[PDB]
């Protein structure tokens, strides 16, 4: 007699608002806009450190802590630091890097439409999943929850055994970036 | 949809750049953060750990291009004294 | 709400307040006054 | 002193009118100076000028940079 | 056979071919060496 | 004819046209990484347009042939 389907809020085991994702998208976009329009390369790298943070939080917020923390440790931690070193030691006259940006507005208009109209069709349904709105539903499992692993233990269970060839190539790419970058910069002895 | 927009930002960094070889360095990394970010969000959708791992190896190759890229840019600056493009 | 959220906001409030004592109570003189 | 108050705004509408019956600098053997000859002096401290704001370089000095090494590869 | 509206199809080529050439002029302005502006 | 239209409509005409054509195309190659990047993206867009709109193959050749003529024309 009464409606069989019943919808009610969750009092304690709740979760996060999906509103935060829409905020973190906006700032990531806003931060990214300032990267490619800023006059000073120091400032653009700062807007890059901001973008890497917003994307890192976006991922932590949706459950991907190890890689979201890996982005923090790797990009903001170390790559942008190397960028800051070089950019704070190279002499930069901030007017020789400034080009007439107003000319390229029409080409910005043109290439924005063409790329956006094509690539968006390529994306899968799950990524563009976000008036009757579809709700995603989840339920518990017991056989699959016996000894659950964090994402880093799951990556580790296969990173060094089944897909270990990927580790070999990466070890050699990092090793080449060591030898090659040392040999093209330093004066021997 | 955020992944595609952030890809455009990297593209548009190549559209608006006549003088910054540093912004060309930057926009390549914005483009890499789009593609890694897209792989990751689809991995959460399909319950696959290989998408997570593929992101990890993209992050490691991305840092290595920064070392090679900033190393070569140092070698150029030593003999040039300027990163500027006369135009 | 979660605990991690209330914790960052709390620290954020304290970090703002020490600005407030400085900007409210500390004096403020308007006068704020090439090689390779 | 916030620089704006009720009476100070009214001061904005008036213009200075020089009293013609009153003595001036000349009567004291003095010459006033204008403010245009002094702005550079009293505003020079308020001039943010770093290596960034410098003009784009010329071709002659770009050549001068090729006689220097701009990196110390042994330090 | 099935006749085709020549005027309609003719415009399509003008927009298709002309549309591409509009993108070429966009390249020309972006690579302009002076402050020529967007409406150039 | 022999020393005229046969050579103007032939080896001497082709010589004069092609040398001018190639001087113009090589006037594009400026060793400016900023300009090269735009050219790669331009060449990327045309590939996407071609092989997504299902444009007529003839539409492409008109563009290609029309381009070659503009490189024949100077200034
Ligand atoms: C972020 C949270 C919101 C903001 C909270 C903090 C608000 C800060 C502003 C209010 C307090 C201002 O603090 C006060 O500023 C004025 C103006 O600069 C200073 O005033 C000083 O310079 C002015 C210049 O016009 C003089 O006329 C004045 O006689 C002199 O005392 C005071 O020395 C300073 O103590
Ligand atoms: C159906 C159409 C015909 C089919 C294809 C026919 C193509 C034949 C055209 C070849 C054009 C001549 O090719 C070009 O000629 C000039 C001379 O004119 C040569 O130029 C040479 O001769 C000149 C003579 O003063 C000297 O400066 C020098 O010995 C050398 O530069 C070039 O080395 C050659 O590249
Ligand atoms: C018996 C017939 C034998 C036929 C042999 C094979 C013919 C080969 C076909 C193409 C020959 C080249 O054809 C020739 O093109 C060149 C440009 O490249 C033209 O060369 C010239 O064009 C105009 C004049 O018309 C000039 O202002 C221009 O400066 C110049 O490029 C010739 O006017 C044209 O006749």
């Amino acid at each position: 007699s009464q409606i069989s389907l019943l919808l009610l809020k969750e009092i304690y085991t709740n979760g996060s608002t999906h509103i935060m994702l829409d905020i973190l998208s906006v700032l990531a976009v806003i931060s990214g806009i300032c990267v490619i329009i800023s006059k000073n390369p120091i400032v653009s790298v700062l807007h890059l450190i901001g973008l890497f943070a917003y994307v890192s939080f976006y991922l932590i917020l949706i459950g991907l802590n190890f890689v979201g923390l890996s982005y923090l440790i790797v990009y903001i931690g170390a790559v942008s630091i190397l960028f800051l070193f070089i950019l704070m030691l190279i002499n930069i006259r901030t007017s020789e890097l400034q080009s007439n940006t107003s000319n390229s507005i029409p080409l910005t208009i043109l290439v924005g439409i063409i790329i956006s109209s094509f690539l968006f069709k390529m994306l899968p349904y799950g990524v563009i999943i976000s008036k009757n709105d579809l709700f995603f539903i989840t339920s518990k499992i017991w056989d699959g929850a016996l000894a659950e692993n964090n994402h880093i233990s799951s990556i580790g269970n296969i990173m060094y055994t089944n897909y270990n060839v990927w580790l070999i190539l990466a070890s050699f790419i990092l090793l080449l970036a060591m030898v090659g970058a040392i040999v093209i910069t330093i004066k021997p002895r | 949809n955020i992944t595609l927009i952030l890809f455009l930002i990297g593209i548009l960094g190549f559209v608006l750049n006549r003088k910054n070889i540093i912004l060309m360095l930057i926009s390549i990394e914005i483009m890499l953060l789009s593609i890694t970010f897209l792989i990751l969000l689809s991995s959460l959708n399909m319950d696959d750990i290989i998408g997570q791992t593929y992101a990890i190896y993209i992050i490691v190759v991305a840092g290595a291009e920064s070392a090679i890229g900033l190393g070569i840019l140092v070698a150029f600056y030593r003999l040039r004294g300027s990163i500027a493009i006369e135009y | 709400m979660s605990a991690m959220s209330i914790y960052i906001i709390f620290v954020s409030i304290i970090a703002i307040l020490f600005l407030a004592i400085d900007l409210i109570f500390a004096p403020h003189n308007p006068y704020k006054e090439q090689s390779r | 002193d916030t620089g704006l108050s009720r009476d100070q705004v009214e001061r904005e509408f008036h213009d200075q009118v020089i009293d013609p019956t009153a003595k001036t600098f000349k009567d004291l053997g003095m010459e006033p100076t204008d403010i245009s000859k002094w702005t550079y002096h009293y505003l020079l401290p308020y001039r943010p000028s770093t290596y960034y704001d410098l003009p784009p370089s010329t071709e002659k000095e770009m050549r001068e940079e090729r006689k220097y090494l701009h990196v110390l590869d042994d330090q | 056979y099935h006749p085709k509206d020549a005027v309609h199809l003719g415009l399509k080529g003008a927009a298709v071919v002309g549309g591409i050439g509009l993108l070429f002029a966009a390249v020309r302005t972006s690579l302009a060496r002076k402050n020529v502006g967007p409406w150039a | 004819l022999d020393k005229g239209s046969i050579e103007l409509f032939g080896p001497y005409g082709l010589e004069r046209g092609l040398v001018k054509l190639s001087k113009n195309i090589s006037s594009l190659s400026t060793s400016h990484v900023t300009t090269y990047a735009l050219y790669i993206l331009v060449g990327f867009i045309l590939y996407l347009i071609y092989n997504n709109l299902l444009l007529d193959y003839s539409y492409l050749l008109l563009i290609i042939i029309l381009l070659l003529l503009l490189m024949m024309i100077g200034e």
